[PDB]
């Protein structure tokens, strides 16, 4: 609707990848901290967390609650299927 | 000599002889003090119609919405909206989208694109 | 595109292709292409009966 | 005189159609 | 420096065979084109965009030093080697390269060279919109772009 | 952030919006409409040695809004040009209060022995391509 | 006080300053002279200048396109009538006299918009979860580090901005 303010120090493309990074990374957070205190300390589950070995709080989620985002090289996914990445979806289709 | 109008006097893109078809590159004549067109293979003159003979920095106006016709309607791989009141007739089912192009447009204001018969029209909104 | 599923145009190897932002319509029909067969989808329905 | 005079002309590219035609 | 200022306008095109770059204008000679409406028929269909003219337009002064046919057929000849001083011989070579060597899917014949030389134009016009503003760049791990 | 301003390598092409070539013979009556009145009030600039220089005008456009965000004036600019090239070079401009900021340029001739005095039939330099040379070397050797 | 000279370019310059308060008819009303006031603008550049050079030429520019801008014809009755004091009026110190009307809230809003350039930069993070245990304040930023490794479990490492603090979260 050519209504939203950019962010100081990028372009307008540049910042709506921006505004939707924290959007996402506070949904796979807030999910899992929820999570958290519903399993009690008698799991076995969480005892592998606990002690300290190969598994944390990122990695409950990602089997439980929600995964995350799949970043490549930092940068998002990127277009490379006619401005689009599957032909499951429509173009101009910005979705998570 | 306010700042309100705009500049459009009108380049001229390339112009064609009658014996040569080559382009008139731009000379000056020193006995009539005026501008005249010649080449360099033949001894074609003519007179000249303006002064802007060039031009440099281009990409400056709205340059995606032309370079396009009106058949991107008919590729089913575009969403529709509810977009009715037209600027011509009234029919919705209208196409929107962006520019994909090289700098891909830094504004994102869709492109509302019509799809009914007898119109060839193109606006924004 | 009638013709081609009425068994006269060859589908293991002419391909149609229809752009509008280009307006290019190319058809390749060399080998080294990768074909799968996929499900009709006529009217938002599957065409299969 | 096209192999003598196009060698010339690249290196530089400084002169006028009208001194070709009245040397020849 | 003081000369053209001007070589970011220049594509010389690194022909087959050939030892350095040449200009690709100095080919529309020899096909029997001598004229700048004719040219700028093969590369765009539709010559009214300004735009895509301030491309061009220095592109055309490269031309203006080979106007007869069998010079432009000499130019290309004389770059692959040296049989002397003999420019009869060089002409030869020219004809057969531009028919068998140079886009050889076309047609290798002999009355070709009117059907060669608009598909050479549309190969000009496609990297001109890439290069300006008007077209993305093409991606080498396209599956679709591979056999 | 003043300090920024002098830091950054600000390129003269940036600064430039728009460049074309103009036919100007009488140099205090122009053609152009919206820039008439500019150049025909200023008569405090020994205007003796112009009626023989380069008809051929290169008029330059500078944006407005490049202004604003690299904070620069309209005296920084002449002082520079005409200090780059040398002293056989015109320089003049407006106010930054019209409808654009524009900037014509043209050369100092000496009116003595620049016109085929010693004939010497190698062309020095023709009027037509003489201002392509400077429109390309000045975007990009030369640096504010 | 009307100043005299005798140079042949000096007459010349102060007969060009009278014609620009001419456009608008403005003086008329006021009541003071275009020729007494235009001879007092020169003689107050030439007093800092004291030679006839390039540089004297622009100054005398920029103050003639100040007088013929039809746009605000308050900025020139200030000078006519005894608001602004004509050898201040050639005395700097004032960025370009053209403001007022519309101009005045354009240069304002231009100081803010590169203001506001150096503030959101390109990022944010800080979740404010973490407590630092050296300033009593909530200013600890998460890293997401160490996903496979090797032998070493992996561990959020806790930053802290402020007061320069890092521990671990395990
Ligand atoms: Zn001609
Ligand atoms: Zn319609
Ligand atoms: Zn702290």
């Amino acid at each position: 609707n050519n209504e939203l303010e950019p962010t100081p120090g990028n372009t307008l493309r540049q910042t709506f990848e921006n505004q939707v990074n924290r959007i996402l990374n506070d949904a796979r957070d807030k999910t899992g901290s929820s999570a958290q205190k519903s399993l009690s300390e008698y799991n076995n589950f969480k005892s592998m967390v606990v002690s300290g070995a190969k598994g944390s709080k990122i990695n409950i989620s990602q089997v439980i609650a929600v995964v995350g985002q799949q970043n490549v090289e930092g940068k998002r996914i990127p277009f490379g299927f006619k401005h689009r990445t599957l032909p499951h979806f429509i173009k101009d289709d910005y979705g998570p | 000599m306010e700042p309100d109008g705009t500049y459009e006097p009108g380049f001229v893109g390339i112009r064609f002889c009658q014996e040569c078809n080559n382009m008139l590159y731009p000379k000056e004549d020193k006995e009539n003090r005026i501008l005249l067109y010649a080449c360099r293979n033949c001894d074609y003159q003519q007179e000249a119609d303006n002064s802007c003979i060039y031009v440099n920095k281009i990409t400056h106006e709205v340059d995606e919405l032309t370079q396009i016709i009106a058949d991107v309607s008919q590729d089913p791989t575009l969403p529709r909206t509810e977009d009715h009141p037209c600027q011509k007739c009234g029919h919705k089912e209208a196409v929107f989208f962006q520019s994909h192009s090289a700098r891909a447009e830094d504004a994102m204001r869709l492109y509302y694109v019509c799809t009914a018969p007898h119109c060839g029209h193109r606006w924004t909104e | 595109r009638k013709l081609r599923r009425q068994m006269d145009i060859i589908v293991s190897e002419v391909s149609m292709i229809r752009d509008i932002r280009e307006r290019e319509i190319r058809i390749y029909t060399d080998a080294g292409r990768i074909c799968r067969p996929l499900l009709i989808v006529e009217k938002q329905k599957l065409l299969l009966k | 005189a096209e192999e003598a005079e196009e060698e010339w002309e690249r290196r530089n590219k400084v002169l006028n159609h009208f001194s070709i035609m009245q040397q020849r | 420096g003081a000369k053209k200022s001007a070589i970011g306008q220049r594509i010389v095109a690194t022909l087959p065979y050939i030892k350095q770059e040449v200009p690709i204008i100095i080919v529309f000679r020899a096909l029997g084109f001598v004229s700048d409406r004719d040219i700028l028929e093969h590369i765009i269909y539709d010559f009214e965009d300004p735009e895509m003219m301030e491309m061009v337009k220095p592109s055309l002064d490269e031309a203006f030093v080979i106007q007869e046919q069998n010079v432009a057929l000499n130019f290309i000849g004389s770059r692959g080697a040296k049989p002397g001083v003999t420019k009869e011989k060089r002409i030869k070579y020219a004809k057969e390269v531009l028919q068998k060597e140079m886009l050889p899917h076309v047609g290798v014949s002999d009355f070709c060279e009117t059907k060669k030389a608009y598909f050479l134009g549309y190969m000009v016009h496609r990297l001109l919109l890439a290069a300006l503003g008007r077209r993305e760049l093409d991606d080498r791990d396209h599956y679709g772009n591979k056999r | 952030k003043d300090i920024l301003c002098r830091l950054e390598h600000t390129t003269l092409r940036k600064v430039t919006a728009n460049t074309a070539i103009y036919y100007d013979p009488n140099p205090q009556s122009t053609v152009v409409a919206e820039d008439q009145e500019w150049v025909n009030v200023y008569y405090e600039m020994p205007d003796f040695d112009v009626a023989r220089i380069s008809p051929w005008l290169l008029r330059v456009e500078l944006d407005r809004k490049h202004m604003t965000d690299r904070k620069l004036t309209m005296e920084q600019i002449a002082e520079k040009i005409n200090a780059g090239f040398g002293d056989d070079l015109n320089c003049i401009f407006n106010d930054d209060n019209a409808e654009k900021l524009v900037l014509r340029i043209r050369i100092m001739n000496s009116d003595e022995n620049k016109m085929q005095e010693e004939e010497e039939v190698v062309d020095k330099m023709d009027d037509d391509v003489f201002l392509r040379c400077i429109e390309s070397n000045m975007l990009t050797d030369m640096t504010l | 006080r009307a100043p005299s000279t005798s140079d042949s370019v000096r007459l010349k310059c102060r007969e060009m300053l009278a014609a620009a308060l001419r456009t608008g008819d403005d003086y008329i009303a006021i009541g003071a002279d275009e020729e007494e006031l235009g001879s007092q603008i020169e003689e107050a550049i030439y007093q800092e200048i004291r030679n006839t050079d390039m540089k004297y030429k622009n100054r005398v520019r920029s103050r003639i396109s100040n007088l013929k801008d039809a746009k605000n014809p308050n900025l020139r009755k200030n000078v006519l009538c005894g608001n602004i004091p004509p050898d201040l009026f050639a005395r700097m110190t004032a960025e370009e006299m053209a403001s007022d009307e519309l101009k005045e809230m354009r240069k304002n809003l231009t100081k803010e918009a590169i203001r506001e350039h150096q503030m959101a930069k390109t990022g944010g993070t800080q979740t404010d979860l973490f407590t630092c245990g050296k300033c009593k304040k909530k200013n600890c930023t998460y890293t997401q580090v160490q996903t496979r490794s090797a032998d070493e479990p992996m561990t959020t490492f806790v930053v802290c901005n402020e007061c320069g603090n890092r521990w671990k979260f395990c």
